[PDB]
RNA sequence: UGUACAACGGGGUAUUGUAAGCAGUAGAGUAGCCUUGUUGUUACGAUCUGCUGAGAUUAAGCCUUUGUUGUCUGAUUUGU
RNA sequence: GUGAACAGCCUCUAGUUGAUAGAAUAAUGUAGAUAAGGGAAGUCGGCAAAAUAGAUCCGUAACUUCGGGAUAAGGAUUGGC
């Protein structure tokens, strides 16, 4: 029993999802889902669809290559049984995740730094602007006050 | 689906990957070979006129001369030039076998890039030595 | 107590016009409408504002818009008054969007 | 085909296939590995010296941690020189104009 | 009765009605096959019997050789193209259908097998499974 | 007459495929001007990039709710 | 306006908004549609539907009353700036 991933689309692939399509190579290119399989048989381009890991990495949304990333691989030579081995394993493997996720959220929070500079000034400009849409609003906020304290007057 | 994509992407009428067309035009003697094809009675210019890029037979070489000319041959030319997207792809994506396809990249950035553009060079100039003075209609005669 | 109060409600015609034949998708709303203000004011005479009406019908047939901004308000009859001494009248506020909004209570100064 | 006799048939008879392992120790004959963690494969991960490897990511990890731009608090906001109060003044502002 | 066959056949999706031409794809000199029967069929008013992977059919060669034409022959289906169910849980399918020509005895008359094979069909016939060296 | 019921609102779960707006040493080239230029400026210009897996939709027979606002009527008949 | 076009499709001037209505969404109909793998195995009979289709360029057989057949057959294309 094993985890597959998404041709097309990267996604995992548990037992009992999606279809398999066997070239004439015995290349086989396993789908997450009838959306990835119908792209795939249209004949459109993954690097280029937006909704695609290959296009977040490609397009540098997410990093990419990083040590944590270097670990799963497929292993092709066996090592025999030891149960301390394993139990080494499942909790490196815990310790890998929390590790991996760290480094995402700071790849993200330094790709979004100048989201605060660049609200400011489009807002500094829009208020610099139009001044008597701002006495409107001056009216306004002068009504507000005096209507209500003659009504918490009664 | 509907139905025009059903008339043109059903399985019995599949056409060539990209990925086989790149390990084509890869390897000159591939070239060659693809090239210099037998006479077959089920393909249209019996065999002969093959278009690598776009993976499809010509009736005569005037047609294969002006669909060189034409703009779905540049379209195909310019999806068949980076790195091609296979399955290692989606692995690297997914975060698995990274070193590996990590490999496959810069090999294919040493070597194989270099002489698939050369091939690709050497086949379009003896093309065009080809298909310069030739007739448009055909001797049927298949010797 | 006090059965002349002003609201401003939030309806999902979205959920309401779910399978309409698309003739029918506006003249349906305004029934919804009316059943819509019944329930929540108790009454039977419902009036709608023509400007209520144009937002409904602007654009088209088949055209309705999800969720509606409404300011429902009970009011008093006048004489021959048929068998009812209350009744709603619905009249639409054009707001930025009509997403997240609450039902609110309007203090009437008139 | 002696003790497949004397336990039941030919099509009876389940045999077991970790009865004949060699292995370091034998309480480990009739254990199963584990196979899935959360969304990952145990074979992915399964190799000698992934203490090592590990080891050599936390130190990395612990260096990288000390020069620190795990520093999630970072408030170097320069906006044009202003002052919070007349900024957060500019932004209700802005959010009325384009109401 | 089910001649050649090693042990049962379970169920899979049957692909081709009797009446459609499937490709050759041994080396014996044919090009494509057309299924005029189908060993082991059951009997039902208006249904048609049809072949799935794994199944020994009756063939006439359409394409190919002038010694293969015009006589009836067995074959073996070993690629389906109609998606069929893997009992370790995928659909799956190829992309064209294709068999080879066998004798009644369940051996094959040509030399090698171009192109894969369904595993299915591999594990019922042992001498399709010598001469091929692509299992899916 | 109370984790009572409903209308909205929130949170999940799912579908699509990157909103409007603003910006850019991005952009085949063509014009205008200074000192015809070891990216000369400007003006147009399909398209591209960033803010942005964004925006929209989500029970109408999806799941869940420490929120807001309201309601909790009335008719008919039956006896050994 | 599009377009070869008094074709079809959308709009201005002028004119109409008439034809019993309301609520639901069972079966069977009438008028339309889509369908994996196969491709006439269906039927008296490819009935009906699908497929083709404008324009540019290349190319086109038997036969013939030499005028035709002929858009024979077959192929490469088509946007925006
Ligand atoms: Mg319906
Ligand atoms: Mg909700
Ligand atoms: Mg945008
Ligand atoms: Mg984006
Ligand atoms: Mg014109
Ligand atoms: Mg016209
Ligand atoms: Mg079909
Ligand atoms: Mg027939
Ligand atoms: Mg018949
Ligand atoms: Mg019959
Ligand atoms: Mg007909
Ligand atoms: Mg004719």
């Amino acid at each position: 029993m094993r985890i597959y991933q998404c041709h097309f689309c990267s996604s995992p692939c548990y037992p009992g999802h999606g279809i398999m399509f066997v070239r004439n190579d015995a290349k086989e290119f396993r789908f997450c889902r009838s959306k990835c399989h119908k792209a795939f048989k249209q004949r459109r381009n993954p690097r280029k669809l937006k909704w695609t890991k290959a296009f977040r990495k490609a397009a540098g949304k997410e990093l990419a290559v990083d040590s944590t990333l270097t670990f799963a691989q497929r292993r092709n030579v066996p090592v025999r049984y030891n149960r301390e081995l394993v139990a080494t394993t499942l909790k490196a493997m815990a310790r890998i995740e929390e590790i991996r996720q760290k480094r995402e959220r700071a790849f993200y929070k330094n790709r979004m730094r100048g989201n605060k500079e660049k609200d400011f000034l489009r807002d500094k400009k829009l208020v610099e602007s139009n001044p008597e849409l701002l006495r409107i609003r001056e009216v306004e906020i002068a009504r507000k006050l005096a209507k209500e304290q003659e009504r918490a007057e009664s | 689906m509907g139905r025009y994509s059903v008339k043109r992407y059903k399985t019995k009428r599949r056409t060539r990957d990209l990925d086989l067309i790149y390990n084509d035009l890869s390897t000159k003697e591939s070239v060659q070979k693809l090239l210099n094809q037998p006479l077959d009675e089920t393909k249209p210019g019996l065999g002969q006129h093959y278009c690598i890029h776009c993976a499809k037979y010509m009736e005569t070489a005037i047609a294969l001369k002006t669909h060189l000319k034409g703009k779905v041959h540049k379209r195909r030319v310019k999806e068949l030039r980076g790195v091609p997207y296979t399955q290692e792809v989606s692995d690297a994506a997914a975060g698995y076998n990274l070193n590996k396809f990590l490999n496959r990249v810069q090999e294919i950035t040493q070597s194989v890039g270099p002489e698939k553009e050369s091939n690709e060079a050497l086949l379009k100039e003896h093309l065009d030595s080809t298909l310069a003075n030739v007739k448009t209609t055909e001797p049927t005669l298949p010797w | 107590l006090k059965d002349v109060v002003t609201r401003e409600y939030t309806i999902n015609l979205h959920k309401r016009l779910h399978g309409v034949s698309f003739k029918k998708r506006a003249p349906r709303a305004v029934k919804e409408i009316k059943k819509f203000a019944k329930l929540h004011m108790g009454t039977d005479d419902v009036r709608l504002a023509p400007e209520l009406n144009q937002a409904i019908w602007k654009r088209g047939v088949k055209g309705v818009e999800y969720r509606l901004r409404l300011r429902i308000s009970r009011k008093r009859n006048e004489e021959e008054d048929a068998k009812n001494p209350l009744f709603s009248y619905v009249e639409p506020v054009l707001v930025a969007s009509a997403k997240g909004l609450q039902t609110v209570v309007v203090e009437e100064d008139a | 085909r002696d003790i497949e006799a004397e336990n039941g048939g030919a099509g009876v008879f389940n045999v077991n296939l970790k009865d004949k392992y060699l292995l370091e120790d034998d309480e480990w004959k009739n254990d199963i590995m584990p196979e899935i963690l959360d969304g990952k494969n145990v074979y992915d991960f399964l190799d000698p010296e992934i203490a090592a490897k590990l080891q050599a990511l936390e130190e990395e990890e612990e260096k990288l941690e000390n020069e620190g731009f795990y520093n999630s608090d970072d408030e170097e906001e320069i906006y044009d020189g202003f002052e919070a109060s007349e900024v957060d003044d500019i932004k209700e502002k802005a959010a009325w104009i384009r109401n | 009765s089910g001649n050649g066959a090693q042990g049962t056949k379970f169920r899979i999706s049957l692909g081709l009605p009797v009446g459609a031409i499937m490709n050759c794809a041994d080396n014996s000199g044919a090009r494509n096959l057309y299924i005029i029967a189908v060993k082991g069929s059951g009997s039902r008013l208006n249904r048609l019997p049809a072949a799935s992977l794994g199944d020994m059919v009756m063939a006439t060669v359409k394409k190919g050789k002038p010694e293969l034409r015009k006589k009836v022959m067995p074959a073996i289906v070993v690629r389906q193209a109609k998606s069929w169910r893997r009992r370790d849980g995928v659909f799956l399918y190829f992309e064209d259908n294709a068999g080879v020509i066998a004798n009644p005895k369940g051996e094959m008359k040509g030399s090698a097998i171009t192109g894969p094979v369904g595993k299915e069909c591999a594990d019922l016939w042992p001498r399709v499974a010598s001469n091929s060296g692509v299992v899916v």
